[PDB]
RNA sequence: CUCUGGCAUGCUAACUAGUUACGCGGCCGGUCGGCGUAACUUCUUAGAGGGACAAGUGGCGUUCAGCCACGCGAGACUGAGCAAUAACAGGUCUGUGAUGCCCUUAGAUGUCCGGGGCUGCACGCGCGCCACAAUGGGCGGAUCAACGUGUCCUGCGCCGACAGGCGCGGGUAACCCGUUGAACCCCGCCCGUGAUGGGGACCGAUUGAAACUAUUUCCCGAG
């Protein structure tokens, strides 16, 4: 469900961006599967460019860059 | 030593045969265990009331008092034969052994 | 040398056993910060973080729970360690700092030192519950 | 095995049974449903070695248990889809695999009284791995 | 010592309003580590009122009959509720808590009887505000992929300002004009 | 991304590629929840991708063990055609036989004039379901 | 027009056709005036406090 | 009034119930378990006897009957049972060696044989099961009951994937099942603008002498 390169040069520099970065979120403004929006925000979380906050068994949430 | 066991079905006749008993065995200096009080079982039959189909779902719950007691006597049988003659009344079973 | 005072929720008694140490609070050999309720955790920490840290350093006490539920050993367990260690305060340390104690949990929770005497009742025919009727 | 996270120590314990490759690993029950009580095989590969450390905790906090009680401690409820859904044991020929498996390791022995006290061996490989949780937290 | 939730607390964001500083239980006096307590608050007649207002929205949340004695997976839902809110607005989840609840409570509705409408009890407000705001989030998010915490949080930015786009906040609008018109 | 297929055409019909691999093959009729992950598990292929993700050699590779179930190691009592009354052969049909096997069998118990068989022709619960108030 | 504020006062009785109604008179706190009674739904006791939207009517059963 | 339940660290007793004290079992003496007869009973059981009566304060009241709010407190307290003068043409002749009468009474208005009687074009009740995954299904953890029954309940060892099967054992029971490892729930992962991993409709074993019109159970398919 990954989408073409325009998205993922927008997800590498404006979900990040995001107050709230949250796979539910994210799905809304870039159309992106319940799972990927889960899957492929880890590897942001890799880089330091979020940080995970809570990390339950439903529910996850990602904070700004701080 | 002899255990005797008191399985009764009231438990104002258990408690007297059962002090009956241990009060006419510590008089002959006999070590005596004390009366160890098992767990009562109550005996349940939800019966239904009509015997026909014409009711509001009325049962009737029944009920039946199980008492036990444990009595441990470490004496001769010789001496412990009378005194199981003396304390016997109706609704109490006794269990020598 | 050492008091068991017991915590009874709907099923659940936790009997308490008060000994000294530093630091060490553990519920049937588990430690009591990682018991399986995690949502429940500050009510195992409830009386911690108001009693005092420095009241609670020097104190050793492990619970035995058995009966109820997963939540009613939850309110079992700091029924026993808050009874339990009041009555230690009482018998003895004097009673100064064992009324002092006992303020600060009252004017927090009642329950956290007193029983709750509801029970589940006996089911009647005609409906699925107590009162429901089908 | 107490003291730290259960489920991190499960996690942790079951490493270790993988880099020792000395289990029984059935040829068949490995790749079946667990339990009648569940819908799909496990999703986890090593589902074996899971178990297997979860059995040998089991037995480190109860003992005399064999292989008629365990397959109650892995039981769930069944869905029966318009039935109520009741309870039920998980398995006995999984629960039997895996103790057999651990007698091997000489770390269970066996008894009239069925599936004794872990050995000195098995109760001691268990602390060793509680105590690399504990440090790596 | 302040009895904060261990992430958030009450201090300087106290209540803006001077309407029900009686039926909304935020200080020390009533707050608590966690809005878990079963202290038999559904007793008498205004002792649910000192229950505290999380533990009340925890309470009111498990609905639905499916979710019917299950405050735990309640607890965890509003818990994470109040995080987002603190996420997505800077300002604490315990202030706007407040603003969200007094923004909801309809001060007028109808009375049928035989049709009037003239107040509303202090505490029939937030007894019904807190079952708006709850069942906010219930309808908004049922075939939905945010969370039930993901729309709680969300049940509250909208009830700061009057946004009135909270399931909430289009009801006491609703109960608001109804009652005029039968006045 | 390149290399993602978005329909795999897998016996004769199309399997959307949007979705992961165990549940998108689950659209051919006669391959449930069960039969998936075991013929992924037999073989060396990770379930935790994508339908597209994968490449031409490992769908080649599924189709080779679904229709040759027993010569990879799989048991008797996992298949939907065990001991079949005709040949007593146990094989597995995928959507194409499953339309025909599960039809022939019904048309047996028909010309023997069984019971089983006419409740099918009639329409009816033929195992025992009281169709008194079901049915409908 | 300007909102007015105030507190209960006095509980009166239980008023409406299925008694869910509770007649209570108010007054008001900053200017001392209009200590008219009003309809209350819900309960009610002394010292609650209610933010009259007007002060016109006194709307009896 | 009676049996229940809520407390009584006060009493009477417990190897058919237990904890608690230090010693042989592993770890880091601490920290956790299993195995033996020393003290007594918090925890368990059941006996006796207490405790709670609108008793205390405030308010409202023919300042009576009481009622309301506060304290103190295990509760300001609840759930059963037995239940009147009677009535009904409301059910029971198919609950009886309860019964009157009548019909049927040896080609029988007692049985019984494999059994037939588990039956559908739509309307009706009560009830289980999710839907309208998103608070759910899944998988793997992890972790807590209670009444009641047991000559049948079931414990261990071989072996099926499941359902089963075989030998060896305990228990007529606070003794064995049994510390009744109950589910929901708790935790980790997976699924995701979708009739989807939602919904589970409809299409080999066991019980017995015997399951066809699936007795149930399980497997895969089935949606």
């Amino acid at each position: 469900v990954l989408f073409d390169k325009a998205t993922y040069d927008k997800l590498y520099k404006e979900v990040p961006n995001y107050k709230l970065i949250t796979p539910a979120v994210v799905s809304e403004r870039l159309k992106i599967r319940g799972s990927l929006a889960r899957a492929a925000l880890q590897e942001l979380l890799g880089k330091g460019l979020i940080k995970l906050v809570s990390k339950h068994r439903a529910q996850v949430i990602y904070t700004r860059n701080t | 030593r002899i255990r005797i066991t008191l399985t009764s079905r009231n438990v104002k006749s258990l408690e007297k045969v059962c002090a009956d008993l241990i009060r006419g065995a510590k008089e002959k200096s006999l070590k005596v265990k004390g009366p160890v009080r098992m767990p009562t079982k109550t005996l349940r039959i939800t019966t239904r009331k009509t015997p026909c189909g014409e009711g509001s779902k009325t049962w009737d719950r029944f009920q039946m008092r199980i008492h036990k007691r444990l009595i441990d006597l470490h004496s001769p049988s010789e001496i412990v034969k009378q005194i199981t003659s003396i304390s016997i009344e109706p609704g109490v079973e006794v269990e020598v052994t | 040398q050492s008091v068991q005072v017991f915590g009874r929720k709907k099923t659940a008694t936790a009997v308490a056993h008060c000994k000294r140490g530093n630091g060490l609070i553990k519920v049937n050999g588990r430690p009591l910060e990682m018991i399986e309720p995690v949502t429940l955790q500050y009510k195992l920490l409830e009386p911690l973080l108001l009693l005092g840290k420095e009241r609670f350093a020097g104190v050793d006490i492990r619970v035995r729970v058995k009966g109820g539920g997963h939540v009613a050993q939850v309110y079992a367990i700091r029924q026993a360690i808050s009874k339990a260690l009041v009555a230690y305060y009482q018998k003895y340390v004097d009673e100064a700092s064992k009324k002092e104690i006992k303020d600060i949990l009252i004017q927090y929770d009642r329950t956290l030192l007193v029983a709750d005497p509801r029970r589940c009742e006996s089911k009647k025919f005609g409906g699925p519950g107590a009162r429901a009727r089908y | 095995v107490k003291d730290v996270n259960q489920q991190e120590f499960v996690r942790a314990l079951a490493a270790f049974l993988k880099k020792s490759g000395k289990l029984k690993v059935p040829d068949w029950v490995d790749i079946v449903k667990l339990a009648k009580h569940k819908e799909l095989a496990p999703c986890d590969e090593n589902w074996f070695y899971i178990r297997a450390a979860s059995t040998v905790r089991h037995l480190y906090l109860r003992g005399g248990v064999g292989v008629g009680s365990m397959t109650k401690i892995y039981g769930g409820r069944k869905r029966n889809g318009v039935c109520p859904s009741h309870f039920s044991v998980g398995s006995k020929n999984v629960a039997r695999k895996v103790l057999q498996a651990l007698e091997g390791l000489k770390m269970v022995e066996k008894d009239p009284n069925g599936g004794r006290r872990l050995t000195p061996q098995g109760t001691r490989d268990l602390d060793r791995i509680a105590g690399q949780v504990a440090a790596a937290s | 010592e302040i009895k904060l939730f261990g992430k958030w607390s009450t201090d300087d964001v106290q209540i803006n309003d001077i309407s029900l500083q009686d039926y909304i239980a935020v200080k020390e006096k009533y707050a608590k580590y966690l809005p878990h307590s079963s202290g038999r608050y559904a007793a008498k007649r205004f002792r649910k009122a000192q229950c505290p207002i999380v533990e009340r929205v925890t309470n009111s949340m498990m609905m639905h009959g499916r979710n019917n004695g299950k405050k735990l997976l309640t607890v965890r839902i509003v818990k994470h509720a109040f995080e987002i809110i603190h996420l997505l607005t800077g300002e604490n989840p315990l202030q706007i808590l407040v603003n969200a609840i007094i923004n909801s409570g309809p001060r007028e509705d109808s009375t049928r009887i035989g049709r009037q409408a003239v107040d509303v009890s202090p505490l029939r407000r937030v007894n019904q505000a807190i079952w708006l705001l709850c069942t906010g989030a219930r309808e908004a998010a049922f075939r939905n992929i945010k969370t039930i915490a993901e729309c709680l949080a969300d049940e509250l930015i909208n009830a700061a300002k009057g946004s009135s786009n909270s399931y909430a906040i289009k009801k006491k609008d609703e109960l608001e004009r109804v009652a005029k018109s039968n006045r | 991304p390149e290399k993602f297929q978005h329909i795999l055409r897998v016996l004769n019909t199309n399997i959307d590629g949007r979705r992961k691999i165990a549940f998108a093959i689950t659209a051919i009729k006669g391959v449930g929840r069960r039969y998936a992950h075991v013929v992924l598990r037999k073989a060396d292929i990770d379930l935790n991708k994508r339908a597209g993700e994968l490449t031409e050699d490992e769908v080649e590779r599924v189709v080779t063990i679904m229709q040759n179930p027993r010569q990879y190691k799989i048991p008797d009592w996992f298949l939907n055609r065990q001991k079949d009354i005709k040949d007593g052969k146990y094989s597995q049909v995928l959507a194409n036989g499953l339309d025909n096997k599960l039809r022939e069998d019904l048309e047996r118990l028909k010309k023997i004039r069984a019971h089983r068989g006419l409740r099918h022709f009639w329409g009816l619960r033929v195992r025992g379901q009281h169709t008194k108030t079901t049915g409908r | 027009q300007p909102i007015k504020l105030a507190r209960v006062t006095k509980v009166l009785g239980r008023t409406g056709s299925q008694g869910q109604c509770t007649q209570v008179r108010v007054e008001f706190m900053d200017d001392s005036n209009r200590s008219i009674i009003r309809n209350v739904k819900g309960p009610v006791r002394e010292g609650d406090v209610l933010t009259l939207l007007e002060s016109e009517r006194e709307a009896r059963r």
